[PDB]
């Protein structure tokens, strides 16, 4: 978009980097990288195909790409992230209070705090596989708790505006040199004796009904019958 | 003063829009 | 008002999902758990005092 | 006839496809001819343009790394009066009894609150930690205590 | 505890008092206020260069216009929309932990995240406040009342700690047969 | 191609529409075994113990259909018999221990053992003591409630498939 | 001879069906003698064909009836005498307008978890209704960045910071509190009839707006009646509508 | 602010304030029931 | 507190005596007259069987009504009536008015009447109202009347909650003699507006529309609606297409238009300079005069559509 | 015949933002919770009376405006830009505002007139 | 039988032709092709231009020659200033739209015509295989800002069907009045009202200055509390009482002029049926017609209808004069 009264540049590179002739590692990873990535991808390639309808077809390339495409700098197999709804607490005025959370607008909440807000873990703070995940809220104005949208959580970090036409990830070499190996990963020597963390998440995790029916080794059955015996 | 900051970048011979200048200041 | 609202909420198929919010504290230390790159511990230009 | 006054004297037609720049400049493969502009501009701004910093990346390293592996190991030294000091301190800390403002847990927590804080735990607070939540009933949090003073 | 009073704010109980979090606002015009959810004491520190204990976040009271409705549309997603950042840890541990206070525009604000329940001062004006008669309620509190050790027991979970380790996991964390 | 807004037309036609636009290929097929037999245990929910016969005479009493209308055998408008206790009158008690292993397999954040789910697969059986005598170790209801199994790791092999679900296929039987 | 009623508004929030039903129904009792004016908030839609063909069941041709708002009325609020509300009770509402209606909260009387009618009030029927859903009109405002006062960079006159300038064409919504002004106000109660729910057959949709026709047959039975006390006149001229609805 | 009604116990006083916090059992039991909407 | 004094009984006196009875909680004291003792004490004795919570006098002459009441409020039949019990009485109420008194009028009166009403009040000291009342006599049962109030400003603020009694819609115009025109300017619009309706359905009738039950729809939301187009217009149907069809009886007449109308001419300067400086009112009021004297004067005001013709015949033969 | 705009190959020559038109959906809150008239008790059966019984204070003269309300209903409809608009001063007009949400929430104006 | 959007056309940038063709720009989000014609090609550039830079929906093609209008257009919509305007545009020219109709087209006129324009034009777009609809609209260009216009249809049923998602973008009260010319005839029997109540309010606030009465607005709400009420007299008293009391002031030029009325009612007089060889009398609207009249003969045509009161006895002038000659 152009303004009238005044002119305008053009951006030689987008980020101020190191070059990647300086190294060897550099230079591995960024031949590595161009060897798993396209020279021109168009509409019927592998990052495409997640446009299985017609309607999802007309979306994308009509009069929102340039907000589809600014969404992720990487062309990943999606847009975005699926929306998830959370429960409500149980209000113990009851039906007295039940109006007031409905509203006009949506309420959006997000998270701050020490260990959230950091820009340079952003992909790790936006990350659905972690359980330490930058947690944010939408009321909706009919009363619904849903989760954010992808670019609903990257609206709240610092502003990312270049995007990757290239490299696509299952276009990556595993078999030659690529070996992540499983001794690697132990070499860290994870154990549960030697902590407990792990494990006090995962009670932390399952449900606790087994509490009430403690005295109802002990092992849990099936409830026996009378009537049919 | 009168000058702006993108002068020498716009009145540099052999560029486009000092060349542009010269065209039109001398058809 | 506690036993009628905690039998509504056990009945409702909706709101049984787990809340973020509400379920636990994400985390409790004073200090972030990975390095987020900063301090810095150097100066810049226009800067005189340091330390 | 107060729309027909205010033209667009503001706006301008887009750039179209291929185009150049102002300056002259295209993105070619070659950039001999295209230069950069970065040092015609003033050296500080008040504030933030709109191009300032919009396209900058961290490294791989900041989202690869586990929890609490940056931390070094500082030796933070202190006056013994101040060992005395946070030793009775954390020591009534753990031996609260537990009432309707105290729940047993925090026998547990003001040890490993102990730890984050960069103290050695001495025998004495173990010792009150196990015998506090064994008067509550609380024996898996009595070996938690001692397994904390085996990890240590 | 003056001898002239400050007639513009009083408070209780003297200075400085319980901590509360409030939702404080700028000297500006109300185009451009802001608020920020803070920590602080009753009376307000003027003199300190620690004006507050807390600070929980800023809501913005003016409607945005939402930007996201093309990345997933959701029911009721082109709605206007209201930001704000809430410190969820920090004020868990000055509730439950420090006890401190709440006005009612953080109350309400919060009963939007999920955190709290509506407040006392949200009022359905078409449904009256209850009528309490103890005869009803001890028919419906002897018509079904809970258990005396499941009533313990759920309060030890919801009050005391909730992972507590079933037997499964008891006799997986005990020793083996080299040091059994 | 995009027509008029008349009638005030809605923008999707479901919660979860778009949601399953932003999953993987894979993903799509590991909550099809999930969403997909919600969908369909709640489509034949009408119509349970009804015989082959009945089941006939329900599409042959309605046959009137404007095309947009669907077969009157899914979603039948029937009155049922016991028509039910209070969760169950849209899903079968099959369902029931479905959705909880569901429900402890979210919150478990994957693998998980068989423990987590026994008290409240005992819960459910003490509360409906006709529907568990039914259909307690039977080949039918054991198979429904561990098809769901290989959502935790679809790509493992029948050897690893196998082990997993020897511990959820002991206690369906015990 | 001419009747000393003023008017007669039907406000609805998209006066597609059961405004259209209750324009049919009390034009015909009154045989055509007050003038009654239906409409609704949105007017982007048309008249339903079930609604049209229920009505016919009866002998009633609302076919040549049209969909429009109240706009042209609400400049004439004061000179209207009869109001009527006609919109979803706010305990069934759904904003999202693709779902079935929730359930109501039960209160005992003398499984859905029943309350108690002493601890739970039911909103006393002497009361009045002040505003309604249906009592809003439509705002219509452009910030054009063509105006210097609102191009400029520091201006309040958008609803983000730093994309563009204005808002092209934003509806608002404002309030009407001027129901309270007319003699006769009421409020009628229906469910929502003119939006198909999940999966549903023809039959049983067609039977949804014949259960809101029996509604709009008694409701405009108990308007009347007070009308012909409130006035002193005849208005139920034709009782052949009525004499089906009795027996 | 603890609410002072008009048919409270009035003191008649011209050295001080007029009406009193004493109270009717009327408002005794109203108060006893708006503290229990309050105690949930 | 302020007694009231209701004078006039006659098929629009007796609700106003009947609300004062009502909502008046024994606070203001009633007084009631009449034009006859008997009628005073049957509206009395009707104000007793069901249900009085306020004391109730009843008097012969004005003159205990005066020295007893501080508000008179008066509702009559005819202009003269009152211009006999207010002006030319002997015991007049405003010959001999207190000061401080209140003096109302809900009589439509002319506007000299009411200029010396106000004019021989201000000179004893008291305080003259007019404020004719517009509404049916069952909406004044319910509570629902049109009053326009000239008088002094703070005078009709302490009238405003006895006028709250049986009327809602209760307007100052502002001085005195500016009451009384309202209601003639109001039913000058009205017949000006029922013409209007009446010749714009007879030119639909003419062009030949069919449907007039969507045609009052969209007239309705035209720039040229009126309350009188919707009021009459199905009734100028049946007028329209069945001429043969007699016009039924209504409550409000041509007379009972033409008797407010014959108030404002005489009020009105001299119109013979110009011998027309207002052509819709006597076109009009011709239509009503001919519509009078051919047997409709009693029947509805959608009686004009048969005598739009006789409008013109006394422009054309009188020119 | 032609298209608006020099390039003619793009559906919009000035290019702006695609969240710039972007439809805004809107909701009034009398579709979430309807607002409700309490008629007149016997304690307050007028409008005049309701105002008399909440002047309580010298600096809220609330008796002074029983002139600014026709009836019941303007008084308990009017919200605190349309007592602006009658010409009613700051305090005064949210003493009016506050007496009526105190009607509306089930408190009736009890309090003692504090100005001897 | 390519799967596209709708070609809609606006033919005329006038008075009312603009917000309409913005309407249609703003409130159809990629649904249609939206076509602006005018005589002078930068009025239509200014249009598509303020459209473009405002921020529209849907993607503008000016035209300056109606050949290219009706090859290209789906449905075309006429609004204009006259009858003169409109004949030209749909009968009189070479490239008319009705007389080169494609067949399917389907042209609306919301410009207000006579009877037999409307006849001929909904013939001839019959007899070329297309559909006309004749809609008159009532309402001010800031009524038609908001989206809220009175449409009288006449034409055919399914057409109307087809056509009132497009309605209803830029008004709300839409009526099918039945066959062609039914809402020509509406629209002139709307106009005469309009001038009647227009004669009659002014001669309201001439009485109620002539009787003492000050202050109109608590006039206007007594006579919205009565039967008295009407919809020129809420729009014009303020500026009536104006004009009024300040008999020198002259009025404001308003949307709506007294020539724009008085050939309205030329039309309707055009179009209504004589008995026996002479006119029918309407004694209101003949007096509303010789303040009308009056008006306009003094050059104050071009200003609001509220300028009648100035000349109102000027017209029984009209009339006098018309008395003494034999
Ligand atoms: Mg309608």
């Amino acid at each position: 978009a152009r303004k009238h009264g005044l002119f305008y540049g053009k951006m030689r590179f987008a980020e101020q980097k190191i070059t990647f002739y300086s190294d060897r590692f550099l230079f591995r990873d960024l031949v590595n990288r161009r060897e798993a990535s396209y020279a021109n991808v168009w509409e019927m390639d592998d990052p495409y195909r997640f446009l299985q309808t017609e309607q999802d077809y007309e979306d994308y390339w009509g009069d929102n790409y340039d907000v589809y495409r600014r969404m992720f700098p990487e062309m990943i197999g999606r847009t975005g992230e699926p929306v998830q709804q959370y429960g409500q607490m149980p209000i113990w005025a009851g039906p007295h209070r039940q109006h007031a959370n409905k509203s006009e607008h949506n309420w959006m909440f997000a998270e701050i705090g020490v260990n959230v807000g950091h820009e340079a873990l952003k992909k790790l703070e936006l990350d659905p596989t972690n359980e330490k995940r930058r947690r944010f809220v939408i009321r909706q104005p009919d009363g619904t708790l849903r989760s954010a949208k992808m670019s609903e959580m990257r609206a709240w970090y610092w502003k990312e505006e270049w995007a990757d036409f290239r490299f696509w990830a299952p276009q990556m070499e595993w078999g030659i040199e690529n070996t992540p190996s499983q001794e690697q990963y132990q070499e860290h020597v994870p154990d549960t004796t030697d902590a407990d963390f792990r494990k006090q998440r995962r009670i932390q995790s399952r449900p606790v009904k087994w509490f009430y029916e403690s005295h109802y080794e002990r092992e849990v059955r099936w409830p026996d019958v009378i009537n049919a015996a | 003063g009168g000058v702006p900051r993108i002068y020498y970048a716009w009145m540099r011979p052999g560029s486009f829009t000092r060349r542009r200048f010269e065209k039109m200041r001398n058809p | 008002f506690r036993d009628v609202e905690e039998r509504r909420h056990s009945r409702d198929v909706v709101n049984e999902l787990p809340n973020p919010w509400y379920d636990y504290v994400a985390h409790a230390l004073p200090f972030p758990d990975r390095d987020a790159g900063y301090p810095d511990e150097y100066g810049d230009l226009g800067q005189w005092r340091a330390p | 006839k107060v729309d027909s006054f205010h033209a667009n004297t503001q706006y301008q037609h887009a750039w179209p496809l291929l185009s150049h720049d102002d300056l002259g400049n295209s993105d070619q493969s070659n950039n001999t001819k295209n230069i950069m502009y970065s040092m015609y501009m003033p050296k500080r701004n008040k504030g933030t343009a709109p191009w300032f910093r919009g396209a900058d990346t961290y490294s791989v390293k900041y989202c690869e790394q586990g929890r609490y592996e940056y931390q070094r190991y500082l030796m933070i030294n202190r006056f013994p009066s101040e060992y005395k000091k946070h030793f009775l301190s954390f020591l009534s800390n753990i031996r609260m009894s537990s009432g309707s403002a105290t729940i047993p847990q925090e026998a547990l927590h003001w040890l490993l609150r102990m730890i984050v804080d960069n103290f050695n735990p001495q025998h004495v607070h173990y010792i009150a930690a196990m015998k506090t939540l064994q008067s509550a009933g609380e024996l898996d949090m009595a070996r938690d205590v001692w397994k904390i003073m085996e990890r240590q | 505890a003056r001898a002239v009073i400050k007639r513009r704010s009083p408070q209780l109980w003297g200075a400085p008092g319980a901590p509360i979090i409030r939702m404080r606002g700028h000297h500006v015009v109300w185009k451009f206020q802001s608020y920020d959810l803070v920590v602080e004491h009753t009376h307000k520190r003027r003199n300190s260069d620690i004006r507050l204990l807390h600070y929980l976040g800023k809501h913005c009271p003016h409607p945005q216009k939402s930007l996201w409705s093309p990345d997933t549309p959701v029911a009721q997603d082109r709605h206007l929309f209201m930001l704000t950042t809430v410190d969820i840890d920090a004020f868990k541990y000055w509730f439950g932990v420090k006890r401190c206070r709440l006005s009612m525009k953080p109350w309400a604000l919060l009963a939007k995240a999920g955190l709290l329940p509506p407040s006392l001062t949200q009022n359905s004006k078409i449904m009256p406040k209850p009528l309490f008669d103890k005869e009803s309620l001890m028919r419906y509190y002897l018509a079904n009342r809970k258990d005396e050790d499941v009533m313990a027991r759920e309060k030890y979970l919801n009050y005391e700690n909730s992972m507590v380790k079933t037997e499964e996991e008891r006799a997986a964390e005990r020793p083996v047969a080299p040091y059994l | 191609v995009a027509k008029l807004q008349h009638n005030s037309a809605p923008t999707t036609l479901n919660f979860y529409e778009k949601s399953f636009q932003q999953l993987s290929d894979v993903q799509q097929r590991q909550t099809g075994l999930l969403i997909g037999a919600a969908v369909g245990d709640a489509a034949a929910r009408a119509l349970d113990g009804y015989t082959a016969e009945e089941v006939a005479a329900v599409a042959a009493e309605s046959g009137s259909l404007q095309d947009e209308d669907e077969d009157p055998v899914v979603f039948a408008s029937v009155t049922p018999r016991e028509h039910k206790s209070g969760l169950l009158r849209h899903h079968s008690y099959t369902f029931y221990l479905f959705s909880q292993l569901l429900r402890v397999m979210a919150t478990s954040r994957g693998d998980f053992p068989v423990q987590y789910v026994k008290n409240e697969w005992v819960a459910t059986a003490r509360a409906h003591p006709d529907c568990f005598v039914r259909e307690h170790a039977s080949l039918l209801h054991v198979l429904c409630i561990t098809m769901q199994l290989p959502v935790i790791y679809p790509w493992a092999d029948d050897s690893t498939l196998r082990e997993y679900a020897s511990g959820f296929l002991e206690f369906l039987t015990e | 001879m001419s009747t000393s009623s003023r008017g007669i508004l039907i406000a609805g929030l998209t006066n597609r069906a059961r405004t259209q039903m209750a324009e049919g129904i009390l034009r015909r009792l009154t045989a055509g003698t007050i003038f009654i004016k239906s409409g609704g908030v949105h007017h982007e839609s048309t008249i339903h064909p079930l609604a049209v063909k229920v009505m016919k069941d009866i002998g009633i041709d609302i076919s040549k009836q049209s969909v429009t708002s109240l706009e042209a009325a609400r400049r004439q609020q004061n000179t209207y005498d009869v109001y009527i509300s006609i919109d979803c009770s706010y305990e069934r509402r759904t904003l999202d307008k693709s779902q079935p209606p929730r359930a109501e909260v039960r209160r005992r009387e003398s499984d859905p978890v029943r309350y108690d009618p002493l601890l739970v009030p039911r909103t006393p029927s002497h009361w009045s209704v002040g505003v309604d859903a249906t009592d809003v009109r439509r705002r219509w405002q452009i910030w054009s960045p063509r105006d210097p006062s609102i191009f400029h960079e520091t201006s309040t006159r958008k609803f983000q910071d730093h994309l563009y300038e204005g808002e092209p064409l934003f509806m608002q919504l404002r309030q009407c509190p001027w129901r309270t002004q007319a003699k006769v106000s009421e409020r009628w109660e229906m469910d929502e009839v003119a939006i198909r729910y999940p999966v549903e057959r023809h039959s049983a949709h067609e039977l949804r707006f014949v259960q809101a026709r029996e509604q709009l047959l008694q409701r405009s039975f108990d308007l009347l009646t007070k009308l012909e006390k409130h006035y002193g006149e005849r208005l139920l001229l034709d009782r052949a509508l009525l004499e089906e609805f009795i027996s | 602010r603890q609410i002072r009604p008009y048919y409270n116990l009035p003191s008649k006083s011209e050295h001080g304030r007029k009406m009193t916090g004493f109270l009717t059992p009327y408002r005794h039991w109203m108060w006893k029931q708006n503290e229990l909407w309050r105690n949930v | 507190s302020l007694n009231v004094g209701v004078v006039g009984m006659g098929n629009m006196g007796v609700p106003i005596a009947r609300n004062l009875g009502f909502k008046a909680r024994s606070a203001m004291y009633l007084q009631i007259h009449s034009r006859a003792l008997s009628k005073a004490k049957r509206v009395c004795d009707d104000l007793s069987v069901d249900g009085a919570t306020c004391a109730m006098r009843i008097h012969d002459r004005y003159s205990t009504m005066t020295k007893w009441c501080d508000v008179i409020v008066l509702a009559l039949a005819d202009v003269k009536a009152s211009r006999h019990a207010l002006l030319e009485d002997n015991e007049s109420l405003i010959m001999n008015a207190r000061k401080g008194q209140i003096i109302v009028d809900h009589t439509t009166v002319d506007a000299e009447t009411s200029r010396e009403c106000a004019h021989e009040a201000a000179r004893r000291g008291a305080y003259f109202l007019d404020a004719p009342m517009s509404g049916s006599p069952r909406a004044c049962f319910n509570g629902q009347l049109l009053l326009m109030v000239g008088g002094d400003a703070e005078t009709f603020q302490k009238m405003l909650p006895i006028f709250h009694m049986y009327a809602d819609n209760v307007f100052h115009m502002g001085e005195s003699g500016s009451g009384t025109a309202a209601k003639m300017i109001s039913q000058a619009l009205v017949a000006s507006h029922n013409a209007a309706a009446a010749e714009a359905l007879s030119m639909a009738h003419a062009l030949g529309i069919e449907d007039q039950s969507k045609l009052v729809q969209v007239l309705d939301a035209s720039w040229g609606s009126s309350t009188m187009l919707r009021r009459n217009a199905p009734l100028l149907q049946d007028l329209i297409r069945n001429p043969d069809k007699t016009p039924p009886t209504s409550a409000v007449s041509v007379d009972r238009l033409l008797s407010d109308l014959a108030h404002l001419d005489a009020s009105l300067p001299k119109r013979g300079g110009e011998d027309e400086p207002f052509p819709v009112f006597d076109a009009a009021l011709r239509s009503l005069a001919a519509a009078s004297d051919a047997g409709m004067g009693d029947r509805d005001l959608a009686s004009v559509v048969h005598y739009i013709e006789a409008g013109e015949a006394e422009l054309r033969n009188r020119t | 015949d032609q298209t608006y705009g020099p390039h003619k190959s793009y559906k919009y020559t000035y290019m702006p933002d695609p969240r710039k038109l972007a439809p805004i959906e809107t909701t009034q809150r009398s579709e979430i919770v309807p607002q409700s008239i309490r008629p007149p008790t016997s304690y307050v059966p007028n409008h005049e009376t309701f105002l008399e019984r909440a002047d309580i204070h010298r600096l809220r003269p609330t008796s002074d405006f029983k002139a600014s309300f026709k009836d019941w209903n303007d008084l308990f409809t009017c919200d605190k830009r349309q007592l602006r608009v009658r010409g009613i001063p700051r305090m005064t007009r949210d003493a009016i505002r506050t007496a009526v949400q105190a009607f509306q929430n089930g408190n009736p104006p009890e309090r003692f007139d504090t100005k001897e």
